[PDB]
RNA sequence: GUACUUC
């Protein structure tokens, strides 16, 4: 759902590089090697848990009932 | 009167036949609706079944049987049907035409790969 | 055994010893003698042409050769035909 | 090398695709079930409902007022009834009419329920007169992505703006604000001779031997009953029939030579006869056909047998009483033996069902290896959604029963007019029960 | 074997007639034949003393088969294809007329 | 229980106070014994965990 | 009945089974096998079958073995010759895959059946009907999709791989044999690598976990719920969890696996978690 | 025609009764009544063959 | 062994293979009471039984 | 009462 900040076993500050991990992705055509370690991730923990997000929250967003359609 | 259709028969053939003691025997074959019963001119007679016609489709193939089933002769017309019999009248081989289409076979090259 | 009121079993089993003197090729003999053979078992092929014409029936019952049945089965005339006349009929 | 999609997923999950949804394997996974509730309405006939009360039977009852040795003879007037059209079409509400929603109806904590019109083709004195009416029969409850729910052709986009889900599934019930799904039936093979050793037969078959082959017909809305045949150590042969809790033992013959005029060699012709050396054939054959001479000498033809079956089942399916024997049993035959022939099918019903004894013969004489209850080889998968329907077509009966049942006791109290008036079908129509949904 | 046709008709008179195996064709009453004319359809009937004819000709699937007859002599060894519609029949008898109220 | 058919329940929550550290710095969060391999015979998790390994490394 | 059987090949998975007293009741669909929920209103299987030399039903008048009765969806057309049947046993094949047959549908059950080693009694057997079950395959004459169902290859021989097949006795081949594994197992990575009690023994246990059942929580009202807030999609996976979009419904998540026996405090059967991992939330629901 | 031990009809298309079991010499049909029998049917024989198949034993096993 | 019976015209037919081979089924050589079939087994651990 | 699940 949310991204997890402060992985359990590294602990490093994980949660700010996720709208920079997307704008690599978006308009630099870095592959998931280099701009992956290129954000700052050396340990192997850190690597897969940005790389194994799935932010769901667009899907919880989808749905307001506080708001006409 | 039973059934209530179209029109009772009118036109009758007669039939030559001699009725000999190397005989002049019937011959009936089968086949589908869309056959050649009017542009064909030639059919081979062969042994035990193993053949093929040739025509605009070109898959065919006689089949023959040995092994009932009464045939009227219509020898006039008044009657329009008559029994064949000689001492019934029996037969020999029925004939059925069938279609065995050639099944394109044994491409092993692209199938077969390393 | 233990609960369904053992009674006569599937397959009844017994163990006989035997002596010292006595070999294999005499115990196989006490094997075919004690070991019951079906009557069935001795014919080749039942083929029975029943006619009419007063029902009438006429059984012809082929059987092996001497040297097949009577040296598998140590059977011969004088029990085979007394069990086809007394029992059979 | 199969590299996981993130630019992909970040799209499908920031708005979903407008045209048709992607991934269809998922939207494919539930066709049994889609497919199943969505084919009673698609296809010729109206579907599966539709051509089930066409081929329902129409059944009628007297009265006690007389007209005017003949005149006494007629017992009363004659009034026909029969279900001619049932339709489900849509779902709606209202305090014009509104649409609802499945969101709404399980947050409403009840059943998505929309309703149900039955159309009635009253007659009277075989066709003198018909009482068109239309009544409905409360709500059908219908399951999602389904022809009547609006979630069979709206995008996925309108599912989000419908508090649905993206790629939402479908095809089980929700009542009572809880969801629910029908569980898929297991059958045996239908329209094929089903070879079984047992030793069941011989429980309830007076001495009859463990031999068996069964045949489960079926008919164009899917209903059925099960035709089997036993085997008798003396020589003969008989089905076993299937009602509400009763079993019918019956010998061939006089359900085999009863459809329509075959009493004749083409019984023995149908017999296999490329040789006749094997008397295993002629013992059976001729002991078979003098079981059938030696029990009723005086039933030779077709007619006649089928005048004793309507009169020994003549008030077993409540068939009566202006339908002699002549209609009732060629009614209750058509139904009762591999009915999968449909109306018409004694030109070769007699040839399906000597082959199936036939192979009964087959199967004794030793060269045809015994099948299985329970093997793929006749592995058969009922998607619950045709039982759903099975049990709508028998349970509809209940409402003809009733009201047949309705009239035949209001004239047992008198009082009752002519039921020419519309006011009078209308006070005997509110007595009937009509709530199905429930 | 090449062989070559002759004969050809547009209107049938010869029929192939299917009762039972084992007719001893007695041969002492004409039946009649009632014509059609879908297409390729007909039927007949008869009466006897103890015997009624009664056949039709694959009413179910008929338009779309036919059967043929020929002859051929040894001096000859060629056929004359014949429009022969085939006919199954069963023979019925009376018995009928009995019901109870 | 993992999708190789091997279960387990949580004894006792224990932090890395204790806990083997890697040469690297990551922890491990999660230990298994080696000893149900000789009979659960579970070695699915050993090809995955090499395979995970190159797959995240 | 508890028992499989190999005729149930391709058919329903041998694998997705839970434990206890439903082992061998309740088990499945396969992975992309069909159910024809249907008639196709043909009119036409018998306007090809008699004409392509079969011969009528009321003019045959012949039973056994020895004549192959073709047996359409209960209608019977009559029966033939065994080597007719031999014939029609690959005509109605070639007839059925090529395109050029409006008479033909795609879904027709078609099956042959030897009359050797006292069979049943052998035909010709037609069907298509309801309730009926099929499965892709490859046919290797002009290579083309086709289907199957619970008769073709129960006599007729498949190839589950373009490795096996060899000459002549082989008609079809399958295009990857894990489509005969369910969604559990061929979400399974590996799943030949592991036992089959483990793989009964963990088709409970994915048909047992806590994942997320639909984005529809503020708009649903069924008695009980759980949800999960750390899914994970698995870094390794098969093409049918991206085929499925079973992304969009992450279950579980991905941790790093320590084989040793250090703790002490499990033997076998028994785990350890990592009290900081309790503290990010691992698996943290509610 | 003549088949095994039972003799059918043509004139009524049914099977008779046995000959023996009724009066001799004179016998007729089930529906209607016909100039029957002309009292030379046939010798009655007929030929029935076990097929083998329910008699195992050892010989039998080492036959094949 | 070739024997020929005779029989009324009470009964008209019956069959010949069954109730002959229910007779072929039920008589016995020889009754050894309660015993049908004996083995000769490997003698274990020198004990010949 | 019917169904479902835990070793
Ligand atoms: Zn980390
Ligand atoms: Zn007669």
């Amino acid at each position: 759902m949310i991204v997890p900040v402060r992985c359990f076993s590294c602990g490093k500050v994980v949660g700010d590089k996720w709208e920079s991990y997307l704008n690599l992705l978006q308009e630099d055509e870095l592959d998931e090697g280099t701009a992956l370690s290129r954000l700052g991730l050396k340990r192997y923990c850190c690597r897969r848990m940005i790389l194994t997000h799935v932010d769901l929250i667009e899907k919880f967003l989808r749905y307001n009932p506080l708001e006409k359609r | 009167s039973i059934p209530d259709g179209f029109k009772k028969c009118k036109h009758l053939k007669n039939f030559p036949l001699n009725g000999d003691n190397k005989q002049q025997q019937v011959w009936l074959i089968k086949f589908p609706s869309n056959v050649d019963i009017s542009k064909l001119k030639s059919l081979p007679v062969d042994f035990e079944s193993s053949t093929t016609m040739t025509i605009d489709k070109h898959d065919y193939k006689i089949m023959d049987d040995t092994d009932n089933m009464t045939l009227l002769v219509p020898s006039e017309s008044k009657e329009s049907l008559k029994i064949a019999s000689t001492a019934p009248l029996q037969f020999d081989k029925v004939f059925s035409v069938s279609e065995t289409a050639k099944i394109p076979a044994i491409d092993y090259s692209k199938v077969r790969v390393p | 055994i233990v609960m369904t009121a053992s009674a006569a079993i599937k397959t009844p089993q017994m163990t006989l010893p035997i002596w010292n003197d006595v070999s294999d090729e005499q115990a196989d003999t006490f094997c075919k003698s004690i070991s019951k053979v079906l009557l069935s078992e001795v014919i080749d092929k039942v083929i029975v042409t029943e006619t009419t014409g007063a029902r009438s029936y006429v059984i012809h019952m082929r059987f092996f050769d001497n040297n097949e049945y009577s040296e598998e089965y140590d059977v011969s005339k004088e029990e085979l035909q007394n069990v086809i006349s007394n029992q059979f009929i | 090398t199969a590299d996981f999609r993130t630019l992909e997923r970040e799209s499908r999950f920031i708005n979903p695709p407008k045209d048709k949804s992607a991934f269809p394997l998922l939207q494919e996974a539930v066709q049994p079930h889609i497919g199943s509730f969505n084919a009673l309405t698609e296809g010729p006939d109206g579907g599966l409902l539709n051509l089930g009360v066409k081929d329902i039977g129409e059944k009628v009852i007297f009265d006690g007022k007389p007209l005017n040795i003949s005149n006494s003879g007629y017992l009363g007037n004659k009034l026909s009834v029969s279900v001619e059209q049932v339709s489900i079409a849509k779902p709606m509400s209202n305090d014009v009419e509104r649409k609802v929603y499945p969101s709404e109806s399980r947050q409403r904590l009840t059943s998505y329920r929309g309703k149900l019109l039955l159309k009635l083709k009253w007659s009277v004195n075989n066709g003198e007169e018909n009482l068109f009416e239309v009544r409905d029969c409360g709500g059908l409850p219908v399951m999602l992505q389904s022809n009547r729910c609006h979630l069979n052709k709206m995008s996925p986009y309108e599912l989000v703006q419908h508090k649905e889900e993206s790629d939402e599934i479908g095809g089980y019930f929700i009542v009572n604000g809880i969801e629910k799904l029908i569980r898929m039936l297991i059958v045996q093979r239908r329209n094929h001779p089903m070879a079984i050793i047992r030793p069941s037969f011989a429980n309830r078959g007076a001495s009859y031997s463990h031999y068996g082959i069964q045949i489960r017909s079926v008919r164009p809305d899917q209903t059925s009953q099960t035709n089997v045949l036993h085997y008798l150590n003396d020589g003969q042969v008989t089905f076993r029939f299937s009602w509400r809790k009763n079993e019918y033992l019956v010998p061939v013959v006089m359900i085999l030579k009863a459809l329509c005029h075959t009493s004749d060699r083409e019984i023995f012709d149908g017999i296999i006869g490329n040789d006749v050396k094997d008397s295993f054939l002629t013992d059976r054959l001729e002991l078979l056909l003098r079981g059938f001479k030696k029990r009723y000498p005086h039933l030779q033809n077709r007619t006649q047998v089928l005048q004793y079956l309507g009169d020994k089942f003549r008030v077993v399916f409540q068939a009566s009483p202006d339908q002699s024997d002549l209609e009732v049993g060629q009614e209750v035959l058509d139904r009762i033996v591999l009915v999968h022939l449909g109306k018409d099918g004694s030109q070769d019903k007699f040839r399906m069902l000597l082959f199936m004894i036939r192979k009964l013969y087959s199967l004794v004489a030793g060269e045809c290896s015994p099948d299985n209850p329970d093997a793929t080889q006749h592995q058969e998968v009922l998607l619950g959604g045709f039982l759903y329907g099975m049990i709508l077509k028998e349970k509809i009966d209940e409402y003809l029963q009733n009201i047949i049942a309705q009239v035949r006791m209001d004239i047992n109290r008198g009082m009752a007019i002519n039921f020419k008036d519309k006011r009078y079908m209308s006070r005997v129509l509110m007595r009937v029960n009509e709530n199905i949904g429930s | 074997s090449e062989i070559e046709i002759e004969s050809v008709q547009d209107q049938p008179s010869v029929a192939v007639g299917s009762f039972f195996k084992g007719f001893r064709a007695p041969s002492d009453t004409t039946f009649d034949l009632y014509k059609k004319k879908e297409k390729d359809e007909f039927v007949l009937h008869g009466e006897n003393e103890r015997l009624e004819y009664e056949g039709y000709t694959d009413s179910s699937s008929q338009a779309s088969n036919q059967y043929v007859v020929g002859l051929f002599n040894p001096e000859k060894k060629s056929i004359q294809l014949y429009k022969a519609p085939v006919l199954v029949s069963k023979v019925v008898s009376k018995s009928s007329k009995n019901l109870r109220g | 229980s993992s999708r190789h058919g091997q279960k387990g329940v949580c004894s006792r929550k224990w932090p890395t106070i204790d806990m083997p550290f890697s040469e690297t710095g990551i922890q491990p969060d999660i230990i298994i014994n080696p000893h149900a391999f000789p009979s659960r015979m579970t070695i699915g998790m050993f090809v995955e965990s090499l395979a995970g390994k190159a797959g995240a490394l | 009945v508890r028992k499989l059987l190999p005729e149930s090949w391709g058919f329903l998975c041998p694998v997705h089974t839970p434990d206890g007293s439903p082992c061998g009741l309740l088990n499945h669909f396969a992975h992309k096998c069909r159910i024809s929920t249907q008639q196709s209103d043909v009119s036409r299987i018998p306007s090809i079958l008699y004409s392509l030399g079969v011969a009528p039903a009321s003019h045959t008048f012949a039973a056994g073995p020895s004549l192959c009765c073709v047996q359409i969806d209960g209608k019977i057309i009559g029966w033939v010759s065994h080597e007719q049947g031999k014939i029609i046993a690959d005509t109605l094949r070639y007839w059925k895959v090529e395109g050029k047959t409006p008479g033909l549908p795609i879904d027709l059950e078609i099956g042959y059946v030897p009359p050797s080693t006292r069979g049943q009694y052998p035909g010709l057997y037609l069907f298509g009907g309801h309730s009926r079950m099929l499965r892709p395959v490859r046919y290797l004459p002009l290579d083309k999709e086709d289907i199957v169902g619970p008769f073709e290859q129960v006599y007729m021989n498949i190839a589950v791989t373009p490795q096996e097949i060899q000459n002549n006795v082989h008609t079809h081949v399958e295009f990857t044999p894990t489509n005969i594994l369910s969604i559990l197992a061929n979400l399974t990575p590996f799943s030949d690598f592991n036992q089959s009690p483990r793989n009964m023994y963990q088709c409970q246990m994915g048909k047992q976990t806590m994942g997320t059942p639909g984005v529809a929580l503020c708009h649903r009202s069924d008695n009980k719920l759980y949800r999960l807030q750390t899914g994970q999609t698995p870094i390794v996976k098969a093409n049918l969890y991206d085929d499925y979009g079973m992304d969009n419904f992450p279950n579980g998540f991905n941790a790093v696996v320590a084989v040793i026996s250090y703790t002490g405090y499990d033997m076998d059967d028994a785990m350890i978690i990592n009290k900081s991992a309790d503290e990010r939330g691992f698996g943290y629901g509610t | 025609s003549v088949v095994g031990s039972l003799i059918f009809c043509l004139d009524c298309g049914d099977l008779l009764e046995n000959p023996n079991a009724v009066l001799g010499s004179n016998v007729e049909c089930s529906q209607c009544k016909a100039i029957y029998p002309k009292s030379q049917f046939s010798n009655l024989k007929v030929v029935t063959t076990t097929a083998d198949d329910a008699f195992p034993s050892s010989l039998r096993a080492k036959k094949s | 062994c070739e024997f020929k019976l005779e029989l009324a015209a009470d009964t008209e037919k019956l069959l010949m293979v069954n109730i002959v081979e229910e007779i072929c089924r039920k008589s016995i050589i020889r009754q050894i009471p309660h015993i049908d079939r004996c083995v000769h087994p490997e003698p274990e651990n020198g004990k010949r039984v």
